[PDB]
C-alpha cells in the first residue's frame, strides 16, 4: 500500500489483501490466472483419486478396473506417454504437462506458428482446424489422434503464402 | 355435396352390415387393455425391546446347541396397516347403492337390447372398464355374467367395435373365466357361450383375409 | 476495517478487509434481513427482520445483543443518528417509530 | 413431395416454464426449449407448434375457451396465436422479463406478472378479422417492494392473488368499487411466498409459503378484517416448496418441493393424501386437470414430464427427454418406431404414431456414436466410444450382445450386412474396419488398407458390399463374401466425411471437405456425378468470433447425407443452420429448410445484432415410408412431414375431369373411370369419397382394370389410409383383389412398389395381426372352456 | 483382518443388539464417491478436450418413480424370458 516502514511492518506483518502463476503466464503464455488455477485443481483431483483408489482394498477387481480406465483415458487424452505405472499418475502429471497438451503450444512444436502469441492469433483469426472442424478457442486441449490430423483450414491466406514460397500453388483446389 | 363445395370430406363410420369396423380411436387401447393389469404391476413405486431373547448357539450356549431344542408378525402388521388406510379415508358423501354400470346393464337386460351398455362401455376409460369387468358378480343364477355374455354377443352381431368387443371377452375369461369353467354345462351358460360361438365362427373370414395378404405381399416382395 | 454482508438466506459475515480472513459468521434465526444499517457510535449492527423486530448484533458472540419490536408485518429501513442516540424504523405496515436507542 | 412442413418434435418433453392444461383437459401444453409441444392424451398423440420465439419460452397460457395462446420468451416478446387453425395472429412486445401469465376464466382479458408490477391486459377478439394493433391495456399496479412471484384469479374473474417476494401477498380487484371494497394486502409470514389461492366460496384465503408454511386466512371477527385462522406446516428435512397449485372445486392442494418430493394435500382439513419422489432433481412446475383427476409435474433438471391420476394412481404418461443432444437417429425397417442415440450412452426407443418413448437402454457407458437396424424386424446395432458395438433385440428388449475389439477402441461408424450375419465398425484411433460375425459373436477380421480413420460405412443391400469412406481422400469398395476379398479404391478430392448408398445398391453418395456431395456408380467404379453446396449453406456466426459468418469455413460441408427411397431425392445436414433437399438425377437443390431461429444457440444469427450452445444437426434420415423425415440435432429430433397435402397437385388432367364430373360418374356408375378422374385430380378429399363409394360386388374388375401407371399410387394410398381408417375389410378386400389383379406386374417391377410395398405390409403387421391373434386367443379359450370336464 | 485394541464404543447389551439385527457398506459409501468424482473429472476433460457444448452430468427416504424403464412398460417378465434358459 506504501511499501510501509520497518517498524510498521513489524507491527503489521501480514496486512496485504492486494507466483508460479505468473511465470506459466511468462513461460508457455497461458490465457488466464484462473486458468492456471483450474490446471492446479485438475492435478488435484487426479491427486485425491489416486490416493482414495489406493485406499481402496488394492486386491479388488472393481479397484483395479477403474484404475487402469482412469490411466487409460488419461493416456488417450495424451497428458501422459507411459502406460505401465501409477506412481508416474502422483508424480507427473503436471500443469506443465496439460499446458504443452495446450493448442497453441501443439502448433509450436508441431511447428505452425513461430511463437505462442502467433499462434493464439492464428487460432482467433481462424486459420487452423482439427480434423474436419475448425478451432477458435486457444483453450483447447487436442487429443493424441486429433492433434495428430491438426492441419490449416483451407483457402487462408497463410496457406496460400507457404504454397506460394514452396512455389507448390494449386489453385485447382483454390489452395 | 355440401363436402364438395367445401373440399374436404369425412370417412364414413361403417360401410356396410357386413363389414367389421374397428372403434373409432387409439390403436393403443387394445393392447392397454389386454396388458393393463402387468403396467399396475410394473408402474407401483419402488418403495429394541428391553428383554431380548437369544439363542444358544449366538450366546455362549453350546451345550444348548448340542442338545438342540416373524412371518405371522408381518402378517399382523399388514392387516394393521390396512386398518390404517381403511379408517383414514372417512368420507361420508351420500353416494347411490347400485353403480351407474350395473344398473344399465341391468335395464338392459330387461329390455333384451343393450345399445345403451355397448355406449357406454366403449366411452369408459381402460382402468375403468377393467375395473367393472373384474367386478362383476358370480353368484348361483349367473345373471350378471349371462346378460353381459349377450350384451357382446348383440355387439359382435352389430359389427362395430370389433376390437373392443371381443378384448373385452377376453377380459371376462381372464378375470371369470374359473367360474365359467366350473359351472360349465350349466344350461344358461351354455346357451350364451354357443350363440357367442355361433357369431364368432362366422366371423373367421377376417383371419382367413390377412393370411391370404401377407403370405402374397411377402411373395411378391422377396421373390 | 470490517465488511458486513447480510442478505437473504438469513446469516450475518463479518469479513475483516485488510488481513483477508472471515471474522465471524452468525446465523439468525429469524429470516431474510429486510434492512440494515451500523450504529457508529458504537459500530454494532442493526438489522430489520420481517417479523417487525429490529435485532442488535455485534460480532463477538452469536446471539442478538438486544432485540426491539419496532412495527407490526416486515421492517423496511432503518436509519441511525451518527450519534448513535436516536434511530427511525419504517414498517411495510404503513409505521414509523423514532427510537431512543 | 417437395414440401415439408415441421409437424413434430421429438425428445426434450419439456424444458423451461409453465405447463397448463387444455379446457377439456383432454391435452396437456408444454414449453419445449422455442416451441410449445401439445400431449393429446386420449388419442394418444403429439404435436409441434410451427412457429418459434427468439429465445427460451418463459411463460404459457391457454384461453379457457380453448380458443387464444399467448406465450411470452423471457424479453416480453409475447406470441398471440390460434388454435382451431394453428397460426400466428399477433406478437408484442412487453419490454419486461415476464414472470407469469394468466387467463381470467371470464376470457375477456388476461394479467402478466413482470417483475414487480401487474399489468392488466384485456384480450383480442378471435371471430373479429386481423387487426393492426389489438393489445389494450387495462390496469397497472405497483403496490409491491420485490419481484411478483405467482398469481392466481379468482372463479368470478373479478379479483387477482399476487404473491411476491417482498413476502407478501395481495388482493387486487378488477374493478374501482371493488378495489374499495378488497385492495388488501396480506403480511405476516415466512421465508417467501410462493402460491395464493381462493377457497370455493371465497371467504377463505390460503397463502403457501416457501419455507413450508400455509395460512388459511378466513373473513371473520375478532369493524373485523382477515385474520389468520389457521396455520398448517409441511416438515421437509430441508427442501423448500419450489411450486404450488390448488384445486378448489375439489379442495386439492399439489405441492413440488426441491429435493424432487412432491405431496398431495387435501387442504381445508389438511390431510396428507399422499406423497412421491420424481428424482432427486427439483420439481419445477405443477398443474390440474379441471375436473381435478389429473395432476402434471414438470422437473427441468432432466427434462422429464409426468402425468399423474391420483384417484387411480395411475401414469397417464411418465416420459423423459434425452439430456445432452441427441447424437444419432434410425428408422425401423417398417417406419413405425425411431431410435435415438444421446451423448450419453441413453439409447431411447420412440413410437411414431404416438410420439412416445416406449423404451431406454443404459448399458452404455459413454456417448453413443451411431445406430442401425437391420433388414428385419428383430435387431438392432448401437456404437459407442465405450469402445464397444453392442446387439439389441427389439421383442424382449435386452442385448445379445457386446461385440469389442481387444485394445477398447473406439467406434465412430457402423454398418450391418442385410442377412444381418456380419456386423462392421469402423474406428477413429486405429482406421481398421473390425468385422464380427453375429451368431458367434468373435470378431471375424480387421478389413485394413485405409490409412487415416475410417468415417463411414454402408452396405449395398442387393449385391451385398460395403462401401467405406476415409479422410484419406478415398472411397474403398470391399467384396468381403465367397473365397475373394476383393477391393476397389476411389479416390475424391477431399476428406470424405459422410456416405449413403443407393435402395437399389448402384450408387454410393459421398458428401466431402469441399461441400461437394460426388456421386459414383458402384460397378464401373466411377463418377456419375457431383452436386456443389457451398453457396446455398446458411452457416451462424458467433459472438466470439472475430471474423464474419460468409467468409468463414465454419460449417461449409455437410457431415450427413441419406438418400430416398425413390433413390431421387438427398437430405443433407451439418454442423450448420441449414437442411438442405437436392435431388441426385438433376443435381440441384429442391428445398433448404432453417433448423431453429434462436438467438441463444450460437449460429443462429447471420449478422450480429449491435462454451455455448450452438446448433448442429448431428445425423438426418428419410422415412421408410417416404412422406416425412428426420433430423436428429442439438435441441432434439425434429420431424418435418407431408401428412397435410394441402397442395392441388394434378396429374394428367384434361379439361373435363372435375370434382362434379367425377361425382357424375358416382352416379352413373363407372367405378373405373371415378377412380381413375380422382387420381388424375390428385385431391385426398375426392379419392376418399370414390374410394369408400364403390361396392364390394365391383371391387374386384376395378383392380383388374387399374392402369399400371397409376398402380403404385393407389397401393401408397391404401396403406396410409389403411393405417389409421377403421375399416379393415374394406382395406384388406381392396389388397387383396390389387394383389390378384397385378401381383407379376409388381414383382417384376419390385423397387418401384417399394415403399409401398413397406406401407401395405406394415399395416398387415402392426394392426392386422394383432386383431386376429386376439380373435385366436379367444376363440380357443372358449373352446378349452366349454370342452373339458367342470371343477369337482 | 485386524482385531481392534481400542476400547470398545458399545457395550455387551448394543454388540448382542447388533447380532440381533453389498459387502460393507463403508466399502458402497467410497465406492459411490469415487464414481462421483470422476464423473466430475471427465467431465472437466471433455470440456477441454472436446469441440461442442457439453453440459453438467447431473446433480449429486420416501417411495420413488422410476421415468427410465428399459422395458416397454407393458411386458412381463415372463415374456421376456426364452425357453432355453426356462
Amino acid at each position: 500500500v506504501r511499501k510501509l516502514k520497518h517498524h510498521e511492518q513489524k507491527l503489521l506483518k501480514k496486512v496485504d489483501f492486494l507466483h508460479r502463476d505468473t511465470q506459466v503466464m511468462r513461460t508457455y503464455h497461458i490465457q488466464n490466472r484462473e486458468d492456471y488455477h483450474k490446471y492446479n485443481r485438475i492435478c488435484g483431483d487426479i491427486r485425491r483419486l489416486a490416493n482414495k483408489l489406493s485406499l481402496l482394498p488394492p486386491t479388488d477387481p472393481f479397484r483395479r478396473k477403474h484404475e487402469q480406465l482412469l490411466l487409460d483415458k488419461l493416456y488417450a487424452m495424451g497428458v501422459l506417454t507411459t502406460k505401465s505405472k501409477i506412481s508416474d499418475l502422483e508424480n507427473k502429471v503436471t500443469v506443465s504437462a496439460i499446458c504443452r497438451r495446450r493448442l497453441p503450444v501443439i502448433m509450436h512444436r508441431l511447428k505452425m506458428a513461430e511463437t505462442i502469441q502467433d499462434a493464439v492469433k492464428f487460432i482467433e483469426q481462424g486459420h487452423v482446424r482439427v480434423g474436419p472442424n475448425l478451432i477458435n478457442d486457444p483453450a483447447y486441449l487436442v487429443t493424441r489422434n486429433m492433434e495428430d490430423y491438426v492441419t490449416w483450414v483451407d483457402n487462408s491466406k497463410i496457406k496460400k503464402t507457404l504454397l506460394r514460397y514452396r512455389n507448390q500453388i494449386d489453385d485447382f483446389d483454390f489452395s | 355435396l355440401n363436402d364438395i363445395d367445401f373440399n374436404t370430406y369425412t370417412s364414413l363410420e361403417q360401410i356396410d352390415k357386413e363389414l367389421l369396423t374397428l372403434s373409432i380411436g387409439p390403436r393403443s387401447k387394445m393392447n392397454t387393455l389386454l396388458h393393463l393389469d402387468v403396467i399396475r404391476k410394473r408402474s407401483k413405486p419402488k418403495e429394541l425391546p428391553f428383554f431380548l431373547q437369544l439363542s444358544g448357539e449366538k450366546v455362549g450356549d453350546e451345550a444348548s446347541v448340542r442338545e438342540g431344542i416373524h412371518r405371522r408378525d408381518q402378517e399382523a402388521q399388514k392387516k394393521l396397516d390396512a386398518e390404517e388406510q381403511m379408517n383414514k379415508f372417512k368420507v361420508t358423501g351420500r353416494l347411490g347403492f347400485e353403480s351407474h354400470f350395473t344398473k344399465q346393464l341391468r335395464e338392459g337386460s330387461q329390455s333384451k337390447d343393450y345399445s345403451s351398455l355397448l355406449a357406454t362401455l366403449i366411452n369408459f376409460s381402460p382402468a375403468a372398464v377393467d375395473l367393472e369387468i373384474r367386478s362383476l358378480n358370480s353368484f348361483e343364477p349367473f345373471d350378471e355374467i349371462v346378460w353381459f355374455i349377450d350384451a357382446l354377443t348383440q355387439g359382435l352381431k352389430s359389427n362395430k367395435n370389433f376390437e373392443l368387443y371381443e378384448t373385452f371377452m377376453s377380459l371376462l375369461f381372464k378375470a371369470h373365466g374359473d367360474v365359467i369353467h366350473a359351472n360349465n354345462k350349466n344350461q344358461d351358460i351354455a346357451s350364451a357361450l354357443q350363440n357367442w360361438e355361433d357369431v364368432h365362427k362366422k366371423e373367421d373370414r377376417l383371419d382367413d383375409l390377412v393370411k391370404f395378404c401377407m403370405g402374397v405381399a411377402a411373395f411378391v416382395t422377396t421373390a | 476495517y470490517l465488511l458486513v454482508t447480510a442478505g437473504e438466506t438469513g446469516w450475518l459475515k463479518y469479513h475483516d478487509v485488510s488481513t483477508g480472513q472471515l471474522v465471524s459468521e452468525l446465523r439468525t434465526k429469524a429470516g431474510p434481513t429486510m434492512a440494515m444499517a451500523q450504529n457508529p457510535w458504537n459500530a454494532v449492527m442493526h438489522l430489520g427482520h420481517s417479523n417487525g423486530t429490529v435485532s442488535l448484533w455485534s460480532p463477538s458472540m452469536p446471539e442478538p445483543l438486544v432485540k426491539l419490536l419496532s412495527a407490526r408485518g416486515p421492517v423496511n429501513s432503518i436509519a441511525i443518528d451518527r450519534s448513535g442516540y436516536y434511530m427511525a424504523t419504517t414498517g411495510a405496515d404503513r409505521s414509523m417509530k423514532i427510537w431512543d436507542i | 413431395k417437395s414440401d415439408f412442413k415441421f409437424s413434430n418434435l421429438l425428445g426434450t418433453v419439456y424444458r423451461q416454464g409453465n405447463i397448463t392444461f387444455s379446457d377439456d383437459g383432454k391435452q396437456l401444453l408444454s414449453p419445449v426449449g422455442n416451441r410449445v409441444s401439445v400431449f393429446d392424451l386420449i388419442n394418444n398423440k403429439s404435436f409441434t407448434f410451427e412457429y418459434e420465439h427468439r429465445k427460451n419460452i418463459a411463460a404459457i397460457d391457454l384461453n379457457k375457451q380453448g380458443t387464444l395462446l399467448i406465450s411470452i420468451d423471457e424479453d416480453g416478446r409475447a406470441i398471440l396465436v390460434n388454435f382451431k387453425a394453428r397460426n400466428v395472429l399477433h406478437h408484442f412486445n412487453f419490454k419486461e422479463k415476464c414472470s407469469a401469465v394468466k387467463f381470467s376464466p371470464d376470457g375477456r382479458l388476461f394479467a402478466l406478472a413482470s417483475g414487480r408490477f401487474l399489468q392488466i391486459w384485456k384480450t383480442p377478439d378471435v371471430n373479429k378479422d386481423r387487426q393492426f394493433a389489438p393489445f389494450v391495456r387495462h390496469r397497472v399496479h405497483a403496490g409491491h417492494f420485490q419481484d411478483i412471484t405467482s398469481l392466481t384469479w379468482s372463479q368470478d374473474s373479478r379479483f387477482i392473488l399476487t404473491t411476491s417476494k417482498d413476502l407478501s401477498a395481495k388482493i387486487w380487484s378488477v374493478d374501482s368499487e371493488e378495489k374499495n371494497l378488497a385492495a388488501t394486502t396480506f403480511n405476516g409470514h415466512r421465508d417467501y411466498v410462493m402460491g395464493a389461492f381462493f377457497s370455493h366460496d371465497q371467504e377463505k384465503i390460503y397463502t403457501v409459503s416457501k419455507d413450508g408454511a400455509v395460512f388459511v386466512w378466513e373473513f371473520t371477527k375478532r369493524k373485523y378484517s382477515w385474520r389468520i385462522t389457521k396455520k398448517h406446516f409441511f416438515y421437509a428435512n430441508q427442501a423448500k416448496v419450489k411450486c404450488v397449485t390448488f384445486h378448489p372445486a375439489t379442495r386439492l392442494l399439489a405441492v413440488g418441493f426441491t429435493s424432487g418430493e412432491f405431496r398431495l394435500y387435501d387442504l381445508p382439513d389438511f390431510t396428507l393424501i399422499q406423497q412421491l419422489s420424481m428424482g432427486q432433481n427439483p420439481v419445477n412446475t405443477v398443474s390440474v386437470n379441471q375436473t381435478g383427476e389429473w395432476l402434471a409435474f414438470g422437473s427441468s433438471k432432466l427434462g422429464q414430464l409426468l402425468v399423474y391420476e391420483w384417484q387411480s394412481e395411475s401414469y397417464i404418461l411418465k416420459q423423459q427427454g434425452h439430456f445432452d443432444s441427441t447424437n444419432s437417429l434410425a428408422y425401423s425397417p417398417d417406419g413405425s418406431r425411431v431410435v435415438t442415440a444421446s451423448e450419453d450412452g441413453k439409447i431411447k426407443v420412440w413410437d411414431i404414431t404416438s410420439g412416445f418413448c416406449l423404451a431406454t437402454f443404459e448399458e452404455h457407458t459413454s456417448s453413443v456414436t451411431a445406430v442401425q437396424f437391420a433388414k428385419r424386424g428383430q435387431v438392432m446395432f448401437s456404437s459407442s466410444l465405450d469402445g464397444t458395438v453392442r446387439a439389441w433385440d427389439l421383442i424382449r428388449y435386452r442385448n445379445f450382445r457386446t461385440f469389442t475389439g481387444t485394445e477398447r477402441i473406439q467406434f465412430n461408424c457402423l454398418a450391418v450386412d442385410p442377412s444381418g450375419e456380419v456386423v462392421c465398425a469402423g474406428s477413429l484411433d486405429n482406421f481398421d474396419i473390425h468385422v464380427w460375425s453375429v451368431q458367434t459373436g468373435q470378431l471375424l477380421d480387421a478389413l485394413s488398407g485405409h490409412e487415416g480413420p475410417v468415417s463411414c460405412l454402408s452396405f449395398s443391400q442387393e449385391n451385398s458390399v460395403l462401401a467405406s469412406a476415409s479422410w484419406d481422400k478415398t472411397i474403398r469398395i470391399w467384396s468381403i463374401f465367397g473365397r475373394s476379398q476383393q477391393v476397389e479404391p476411389i479416390e475424391v478430392y477431399s476428406d470424405v466425411l459422410a456416405l449413403s448408398m443407393r435402395p437399389d445398391g448402384k450408387e454410393v453418395a459421398v458428401s466431402t471437405l469441399k461441400g461437394q456431395i460426388s456421386i459414383f456408380n458402384i460397378e464401373d467404379a466411377k463418377q456419375v456425378g457431383n452436386i456443389d453446396c457451398r453457396k446455398d449453406i446458411i452457416s451462424g456466426r458467433f459472438n466470439q468470433d472475430r471474423f464474419t459468418a460468409k467468409n468463414s469455413e465454419r460449417s461449409k460441408f455437410f457431415t450427413t447425407i441419406h438418400y430416398s427411397f425413390d433413390g431421387m431425392a438427398i437430405v443433407a445436414g451439418g454442423n450448420n443452420n441449414s437442411i438442405c433437399l437436392y435431388d441426385v438425377p438433376n443435381e440441384v437443390l429442391l428445398k433448404r429448410f432453417i433448423v431453429s431461429r434462436n438467438m441463444a444457440l450460437n449460429g443462429t444469427l447471420e449478422f450480429l445484432n449491435s462454451m455455448r450452445p450452438e446448433v448442429r444437426v448431428t445425423s438426418v434420415q428419410f422415412s421408410p415410408t417416404a412422406n416425412a423425415f428426420a433430423a436428429a440435432s442439438t435441441e432434439g429430433l425434429l420431424i418435418y412431414s407431408t401428412n397435410d397435402t394441402i397442395l392441388f397437385d394434378p396429374f394428367d388432367l384434361d379439361v373435363d375431369v372435375t370434382p362434379h364430373s367425377t361425382v357424375e360418374a358416382l352416379r352413373e356408375k363407372q367405378f373405373l373411370n371415378a377412380l381413375v378422374m380422382a387420381f388424375r385430380l390428385n385431391e385426398e378429399y375426392l379419392i376418399n369419397k370414390v374410394y369408400e363409394a364403390i361396392p364390394i360386388k365391383e371391387i374386384p374388375l376395378v383392380a383388374s382394370n387399374i392402369p399400371a401407371i397409376y398402380l403404385p399410387r393407389i397401393l401408397k394410398f391404401i396403406g396410409d389410409f389403411a393405417i389409421e381408417s377403421q375399416h379393415i375389410e374394406f382395406n384388406l378386400i381392396w389388397i387383396k383383389a390389387l394383389l390378384s389383379a397385378s401381383g407379376g406386374y409388381i414383382n417384376e417391377h419390385k423397387y418401384l412398389f417399394s415403399t409401398a410395398m413397406r406401407s401395405i405390409q406394415r399395416f398387415i403387421v402392426r394392426v392386422a395381426k394383432e386383431v386376429v391373434n386376439t380373435t385366436t386367443d379367444n376363440k380357443y379359450t372358449y373352446r378349452f372352456l366349454v370342452s373339458t370336464d367342470g371343477s369337482m | 483382518f485386524e482385531l481392534s485394541d481400542v476400547k470398545s464404543s458399545k457395550s455387551l447389551a448394543e454388540i448382542y443388539e447388533d447380532d440381533y439385527t453389498a459387502l460393507s457398506e463403508e466399502l458402497q459409501k467410497a465406492h459411490s464417491e469415487i464414481s462421483e468424482l470422476y464423473a466430475n473429472l471427465v467431465y472437466k476433460l471433455d470440456v477441454l478436450s472436446s469441440v461442442h457444448f457439453v453440459p453438467k452430468p447431473a446433480s449429486t427416504e420416501t417411495p420413488t418413480i422410476s421415468m427410465e424403464d428399459a422395458q416397454p412398460l407393458y411386458m412381463s417378465n415372463a415374456s421376456s424370458l426364452a425357453p432355453q434358459e426356462i
